[PDB]
């Protein structure tokens, strides 16, 4: 989305990562490369920047019933600080990720890993009392999303119980 | 008139079920009546004057009920080639509407109880009747949480709640009924049986509800509503002024705004404020 | 000695207020069972009626004891005899009694041409202080039909109902979950508060906290009136933080503090983050 805008177009895109782990970098670097003039952002400074910025886009990884959506971490929080500044923010997630589950219906969407991901092994004693967590997701509430960017075109929020409907068997949500 | 009194039987012959559902078992079971032996005349304007007749009860469920079921006979009680079989023998169809919205209870049962979070205690508003099956298909599956009950007071109605539960040994403890405010904090969600569900998303239901949605907006916590298939209307309030008033009756019913609710429940499935009127529109081509 | 006086001024005499009667119970209770030094008997005097008056389940009582203690520290001066400490010098206490009792006329004063004809109001449970600045408005020659709600631990809001059509305005009551089908009818929500803390939270009975969530939900302006007695000092954040004693079912809840738009006593208009400001002028 974002190298293919840059192909004709003029921007100034500022990112921040998602990191328990990084990956981020990855696609900074990755339009790095083609001519954009990214910034790589903290990932806790957006709300110092977020007041300027004007336009915000977020790629998730599934989306569910609700119109809703688990996303990378991190994505929540600056999805509420987008709805402080009233800045519209947009799920570029296709036709392909939309899901019957509900979210406090199953057990933990957000499920967790080795936190030697989000702590160095290196610091001592101190480990053995704290049980340290993290999960690899995210919960976004349904009411956030501004608009998707299918394949077919933009659709509404909440668009989602008639494409469930009638771009699935509903009877088999037995699954 | 004449059968209004069979309708006072149904009311309190067998006072498990809802009013509604009474109604609909008292005329369906009226139709080995008095042959009138037509069509037109029979279905259309004698069931239409029985909804003028029986809807002089201070119910909003009941009356679209019947008109639901009107929608639910209009489908095919067809013009089948002679007067032997059209609907006064050919009459199974709306029997079979009946056994499925008897075992849609059954199916709420089955679906909404494991959305319950272990550990949030959760406030119930007055007594319904699909608030305790659900609670009761939650708890047999071995669950642990706490619930409060307000009284929503034009009379006591809470503590017919806690003589519903206490039953089948479940904590419950009843609470005030303007100082929801106070606990409001203390639950993290919130579920609230219907009288009827709105094509706007809201709900109507007695009056105990707006303040708890709009307290669980100013907490920023998920409101949660609860309905059948019996209990969908036509009506369409802005402000409260518009709900109509003899469905108004000091407010004995009232509605809550559409979408500061977060998740609504029905038999046709768990669906999202917008999705409400799609799916009503799917009822009554 | 003193505690069926004190009774006495509390229910067979239900004109003033409860904090009014503690501090007049107190300051005509300097004729004390004569210990005759300045600290201990203050001390333990004060702090043990403080304590003893506390089988009523009220917040203001001790606020406003304790206001009359930040009161009695000021001017007390030291020359060189124990008769002019405070025991000559109690006038300032007579005074304090009736520029504090005034100060019920002075708020009424100051918000007689506050409510705007035509404009509906929808009010809460009782006050000795929402009647007098009400018919300090209508004595304006104006009008304007009220609203008023149940507040049931009790059948209270019929009291209310009688009180004001002796007053002399159209009343109307209405049931407690009733507040949102109405709150969109009124055009101003005035409460008489319980206590007045210093973030602009007005701890209360037990529907005030409806009111500020329904008034933030209609964007109608939320005024609330104090007198210079009851700004009790603690600090609220959320719904356990109040003494469990302020509560024993519970009886007090607590409004958030942010969200109310405009005050006012005795020391004039106040925008409700200016009560630190005076809260800080106040206990010295």
């Amino acid at each position: 989305f974002l190298k293919e805008a840059a192909r004709k177009r003029k921007f100034h895109v500022i990112v921040a990562e998602c990191a328990p782990f990084c990956q981020g970098h990855e696609m900074a670097v990755n339009l790095s490369k083609a001519g954009i003039e990214t910034t790589v952002m903290t990932d806790a400074a957006i709300f110092a920047v977020m007041s300027r910025v004007n336009k915000v886009i977020i790629g998730t990884k599934t989306i569910l019933a609700n119109g809703a959506l688990r996303a990378v971490t991190g994505t929540h929080t600056l999805a509420l600080a987008a709805k402080h500044h009233s800045t519209p923010l947009i799920v570029c997630a296709p036709m392909f990720k939309l899901s019957p589950q509900f979210p406090n219906e199953e057990d933990s969407f957000h499920k967790f890993v080795a936190p030697e991901e989000v702590l160095p092994f290196t610091e001592g004693d101190i480990l053995e009392k704290v049980s340290v967590h993290c999960p690899v997701f995210d919960y976004v509430p349904p009411e956030l999303i501004t608009l998707f960017i299918s394949n077919i075109g933009g659709n509404a929020p909440s668009y989602i119980y008639r494409l469930m409907s009638e771009l699935y068997h509903p009877d088999d949500h037995v699954l | 008139k004449e059968l209004i009194e069979y309708f006072k039987s149904q009311m309190k012959e067998d006072p498990d079920m809802a009013s509604a559902v009474a109604a609909i078992r008292t005329l369906l079971e009226f139709l080995k009546r008095d042959k009138g032996e037509t069509i037109q005349g029979l279905r259309a304007n004698l069931t239409s004057a029985i909804e003028t007749l029986c809807g002089v009860d201070s119910s909003v469920a009941v009356s679209s009920g019947g008109e639901l079921f009107l929608r639910f006979i209009s489908l095919a009680s067809l013009e089948y080639s002679d007067y032997s079989k059209c609907k006064k023998i050919m009459i199974e169809r709306g029997e079979l509407f009946l056994r499925r919205i008897s075992l849609s209870r059954n199916k709420i049962a089955d679906l909404c109880h494991t959305f319950i979070k272990d550990g949030a205690t959760i406030l119930t508003h007055a007594y319904s009747r699909v608030v305790l099956r659900v609670l009761e298909a939650a708890v047999a599956a071995k669950k642990r949480f706490s619930v409060y009950v307000t009284e929503s007071q034009p009379d006591l109605s809470g503590k017919k709640m806690a003589k519903a539960l206490c039953h089948l040994n479940v904590p419950v403890t009843v609470v005030l009924d303007a100082a929801v405010g106070y606990i409001m904090e203390k639950a993290d969600l919130v579920i609230v049986g219907a009288e009827g569900v709105v094509e706007n998303g809201g709900i109507i239901n007695k009056i105990g509800t707006n303040q708890m949605a709009v307290c669980a907006k100013a907490q920023n916590k998920p409101f949660y509503v609860v309905a059948e298939s019996f209990k969908f209307v036509r009506l369409f309030p802005l402000n409260q002024q518009d709900v109509p008033d003899k469905f108004k009756y000091h407010p004995w019913v009232d509605y809550t705004a559409p979408s500061l609710i977060t998740l609504l429940f029905t038999d046709l499935g768990v669906l999202t404020p917008s999705a409400v009127s799609d799916e009503l529109i799917k009822l009554y081509l």
